RNA sequence: GUCUCGUAGAGGGGGGUAGAAUUCCAGGUGUAGCGGUGAAAUGCGUAGAGAUCUGGAGGAAUACCGGUGGCGAAGGCGGCCCCCUGGACGAAGACUGACGCUCAGGUGCGAAAGCGUGGGGAGCAAACAGGAUUAGAUACCCUGGUAGUCCACGCCGUAAACGAUGUCGACUUGGAGGUUGUGCCGGCGUGGCUUCCGGAGCUAACGCGUUAAGUCGACCGCCUGGGGAGUACGGCCGCA
RNA sequence: UGAUUCAUGACUGGGGUGAAGUCGUAACAAGGUAACCGUAGGGGAACCUGCGGUUGGAUC
């Protein structure tokens, strides 16, 4: 119920889904919508689409906080990397900055078995 | 990739900018790469393919611009 | 792993002068004092296969100058074991 | 020969992610290639220069 | 008798008591016969990435040319003393004097 | 080193030594030595309180230094001995100024090593401190519980203590067992791992050697008659309930701590 | 073959340390999904997950550099730092004086898996369990997951352990590269290792082609139709 | 009292040949999960799975 103004928009975008969740510039959150939450499943919510509609949900479930200017965290491979991204900025958010937050071990873990279909 | 949209850049160039300087990273084709283990004889077999690729390419391009075709 | 100064000294002990470094004597005495030395490496350092193969070099290097100089000259032989304290 | 003290330097063989950059796109010499990237990881160590641009 | 580089970081709260440290270091490398090349005094640095949370740290270099004993003496001294938040020894082909690219 | 007996008979076939050439051969510090009779595991009641215990050989106890509070005094070892009061061994040591004591050996530890205790002693294998000044992550034995008590963790053969943390008056330790503890940062600790790892290794190969120990013979309830053990009778090898101890508790994970007194000190129980 | 001076190198053994990431633990914010697939379901989540922020624990591997690049007898070797240590190469000389080449038996080294004892265990994952697919599905796919992978010491002695090409030496047109020395005045030479093409010649052909599968010499290993069979029996070795 | 050799033995191990009945479809094309080597575990069967290795893999 306090307004912030100044938030942090980070993208989850993986081979299967989008998670957006908006935080303050502290890391805490302040709402978030996803892809498959937004009425999309199976082949459908894996679609740039699906991350579109997520983004403008979690636009809608933070309204009420007043933040008018956003940077963007966006990590993974996904297809709604740039959709997401898109659809802020069409929701009247300042998109300040854009950042690539991807994690990338520095060798890490061995991956799991390569799959043989 | 840190993009920092500077005053009056209007958002669509900024996008933009941000897709390139991600590809400019190969942060894409990192993960992809990573998702699943590769062998050690896997990794050296891709490797040396595509040296074996890159070279006897060129040297057909060299031997088709010594060549007519009509 | 033998320093200049441990070389060139030897090469004055067993040589005729100060650069017969090509003896016989001379060579053996600096394999010799290269195995001696790595004795106490080898000690520390058992897994150390790949390095262990150039002290097994130097050991069979040395018995074939040793094999020659006493189908040569049998006294400078008998000599040189005695001075270098080896069985054979 | 390259010093890692020589930060100056070493700044135009990194991205701006901070990775060093291949010898094959700044055309440098295979035996200095070895000498920029042991500098530029001692530098890494001594936290004279990022690993990561996310610093 | 070898040639060192020798740097190391002190905790930015204690850059009061750097000139102390480094009179005590080429005290002990001069008392068993070693040369100093080379010593500069850096000050405090942003670094390049935190250390200990830090985003600041005091740095010295330093060039000598002293036995391994009293070097392995001074890396001891470098573990076990809390304002040392990294250092780095490293073996030279030759001595160093001439100014690093910091001054 | 660990030795293989030969099997000349089948009492040595499986027997396994751990033999220490640098273990004094001679008798103890006389001075230091107290007489130690047995209890056969027997209160003042003259019950027997504990199982499994009576017989074996004969034994002094010595006068072991568990406080090391000798500070700034150095001692040099005289050398290393056999303690049968325990699995560690014991190093004899001469103070400066005369004082002889024993002190639990640890790891690497040899004659005419030089050991020292207290607020400014070297960070070295053999020295005890208050964990106030040990480095955090170091490794150390017989560690205090109250500051002045005496060292009472981390005594036995092989085994050691890491500091794993620092906070205000207390430390907190990883002990053998696996339980992270709190204990104040004013007791103190000795550097190294207590010596003799070896010694789980040994195979006693026969009954009667852990009869020199001690050791009386474990009568299986399963055995015994009902009215002996509530594992007891059945015609024929018969059980059919939850294995209890003799006196009715179950035995096979049921927890027995409970000491609401001290659970303020356990970070993280063993598991 | 020895000595002198220097050069490059993931060559080996030991110790230390750094940053990224995964997992786990604690706490803050926050709320209905997450995860997964071809589609699903098992699984996880209102007992607050997933997401996001802070702190901690721990193990394993070292992004970029990185390269038909380098080193090593082969197997193999990749962050950074120190300590111990092997080989190769070059330039000028000096020294020894055939001290050489090959090698049955012998001895040593020898990927991965596996075995023994003691540790360790994040991630991965034989076996195993469940969910699917299917006529079935003891599989491929999904969710989990134990040996094992890691460390110390010992054993095992095998791989398409391959260039399917034994070691050493001499000789015989060329072209373009890589890498590492060195001489001379970017230019001209001269060494080492290495990649691709191709001439004569060779080859059943494919191809090889100064790093030969060309032309010769020295020594060793090995083959003699397919199956039975690298099996049986015996010996030796091995804990198996 | 041993060694060696020949004959024979309930039962049992795999092998060859014939014939084709039953069960599947492992390999040959990318053979529909590239194949194969060593090793280990599992499975009515061909085989499957893990780990390292090879190209004597198609596509790109
Ligand atoms: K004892
Ligand atoms: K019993
Ligand atoms: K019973
Ligand atoms: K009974
Ligand atoms: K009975
Ligand atoms: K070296
Ligand atoms: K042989
Ligand atoms: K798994
Ligand atoms: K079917
Ligand atoms: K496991
Ligand atoms: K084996
Ligand atoms: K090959
Ligand atoms: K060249
Ligand atoms: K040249
Ligand atoms: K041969
Ligand atoms: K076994
Ligand atoms: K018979
Ligand atoms: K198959
Ligand atoms: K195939
Ligand atoms: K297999
Ligand atoms: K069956
Ligand atoms: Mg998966
Ligand atoms: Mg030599
Ligand atoms: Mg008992
Ligand atoms: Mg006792
Ligand atoms: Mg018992
Ligand atoms: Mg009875
Ligand atoms: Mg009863
Ligand atoms: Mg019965
Ligand atoms: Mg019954
Ligand atoms: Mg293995
Ligand atoms: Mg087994
Ligand atoms: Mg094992
Ligand atoms: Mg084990
Ligand atoms: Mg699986
Ligand atoms: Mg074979
Ligand atoms: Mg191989
Ligand atoms: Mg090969
Ligand atoms: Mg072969
Ligand atoms: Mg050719
Ligand atoms: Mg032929
Ligand atoms: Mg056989
Ligand atoms: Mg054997
Ligand atoms: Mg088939
Ligand atoms: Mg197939
Ligand atoms: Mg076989
Ligand atoms: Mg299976
Ligand atoms: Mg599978």
């Amino acid at each position: 119920r306090k307004q912030v103004s100044d938030g942090v928009a980070h993208i989850h975008a993986s081979f299967n889904n989008t998670i957006v969740t908006i935080t303050d510039r502290q890391g805490n959150a302040l709402g978030w919508a996803t892809a498959g939450g937004s009425g999309f499943r199976g082949s459908r919510k894996s679609t740039p689409f699906a991350a579109q509609v997520a983004a403008e949900r979690c636009a809608d479930a933070v309204k009420e906080y007043g933040i008018k200017n956003l940077e963007v965290m966006v990590k993974g491979p996904g297809p709604g990397r740039e959709s997401t991204i898109r659809a802020l900025n069409a929701a009247g958010f300042r998109i300040t900055n854009i950042t690539d937050v991807t994690p990338i071990p520095h060798x890490g873990c061995r991956p799991p078995k390569k799959r043989r279909v | 990739p840190v993009i920092k949209v500077r005053e009056n850049e209007p958002f669509d160039v900024a996008l933009r900018r941000f897709k390139r300087s991600c590809e400019k990273a190969g942060v894409l084709a990192e993960v992809r790469r990573r998702e699943f283990y590769e062998k050690p004889t896997t990794e050296r077999k891709r490797a040396k393919a595509s040296a074996v690729k890159r070279h006897a390419k060129k040297l057909a391009r060299e031997n088709a611009r010594r060549t007519r075709l009509y | 792993s033998l320093s200049t100064e441990a070389t060139a000294k030897i090469v004055s002990e067993f040589g005729r002068d100060a650069n017969d470094t090509g003896s016989t004597e001379v060579q053996v005495a600096l394999l010799t004092a290269q195995i001696n030395h790595l004795q106490g490496h080898f000690a520390e350092h058992k897994k150390d296969h790949h390095s262990r193969r150039g002290l097994l070099r130097m050991v069979s290097q040395r018995r074939k100058l040793l094999d020659y100089l006493k189908r040569k000259d049998v006294a400078r032989y008998t000599q040189l074991i005695e001075r270098l304290g080896l069985r054979r | 020969e390259i010093d890692y003290k020589d930060i100056a330097t070493l700044k135009n063989y990194i991205t701006e992610s901070g990775k060093i950059v291949p010898s094959r796109i700044t055309g440098t010499r295979a035996k200095y290639q070895r000498q920029l990237a042991r500098a530029i990881k001692r530098a890494r160590y001594l936290s004279l220069l990022p690993y990561t641009d996310r610093h | 008798m070898r040639h060192y580089e020798i740097v190391f970081m002190v905790h930015p709260d204690q850059s009061e008591q750097v000139p102390g440290m480094i009179e005590r270091y080429t005290a002990a490398i001069t008392g068993a016969e070693g040369k100093i090349h080379r010593l500069e005094d850096w000050g405090r640095r942003q670094l390049a990435y935190p250390i200990n949370k830090l985003h600041k740290a005091h740095y010295v270099l330093m060039n000598v040319e002293a036995p391994q004993e009293v070097i392995d003496e001074l890396e001891t001294t470098f573990r076990f003393n809390d304002a040392v938040i990294r250092s780095m020894v490293m073996r030279t082909k030759h001595a160093v004097t001439e100014a690093s690219p910091m001054v | 080193a660990v030795v293989k007996c030969k099997p000349t008979s089948p009492g040595r076939r499986h027997v396994v030594k751990v033999v220490n050439p640098e273990l004094h051969k001679g008798k103890p510090f006389a001075p230091l030595l107290e007489k130690n009779s047995k209890s056969g595991g027997r209160n003042n009641n003259g019950r027997i309180t504990t199982r499994h215990i009576g017989g074996g050989h004969k034994q002094a106890y010595r006068i072991v230094d568990f406080k090391r509070n000798k500070d700034g005094i150095p001692a040099v070892v005289e050398r290393l001995e056999y303690d049968p009061n325990r699995s560690a061994n014991i190093a004899l040591v001469l103070y400066k100024d005369g004082e002889r004591r024993y002190i639990l050996a640890p790891k690497g530890l040899k004659a005419g090593d030089q050991i020292q205790s207290g607020v400014d002693a070297a960070i070295k294998p053999g020295n005890t401190l208050p964990m106030r000044n040990i480095p955090v992550g170091s490794t150390v034995h017989n560690v205090e519980m109250k500051p002045g008590k005496g060292g009472q963790l981390a005594r036995s053969a092989g085994t050691y203590v890491q500091i794993v943390a620092r906070d205000g008056a207390y430390v907190t330790l990883r002990l053998r067992s696996g339980e992270m503890r709190k204990v104040e940062a004013d007791c103190r600790a000795t550097l190294g791992e207590v010596g003799n790892a070896e010694h789980m290794l040994r195979v006693l190969g026969k009954a009667g050697a852990a009869r020199w120990r001690g050791v009386r013979p474990t009568v299986r309830g399963t055995a015994m008659n009902p009215v002996d053990h509530p594992h007891g009778g059945g015609e024929g090898r018969n059980f059919g309930k939850h294995p209890v101890t003799p006196w009715g508790v179950q035995t096979k994970g049921k927890k027995t701590r409970s000491n609401k007194r001290t659970d303020k000190f356990i970070v993280r129980r063993r598991s």
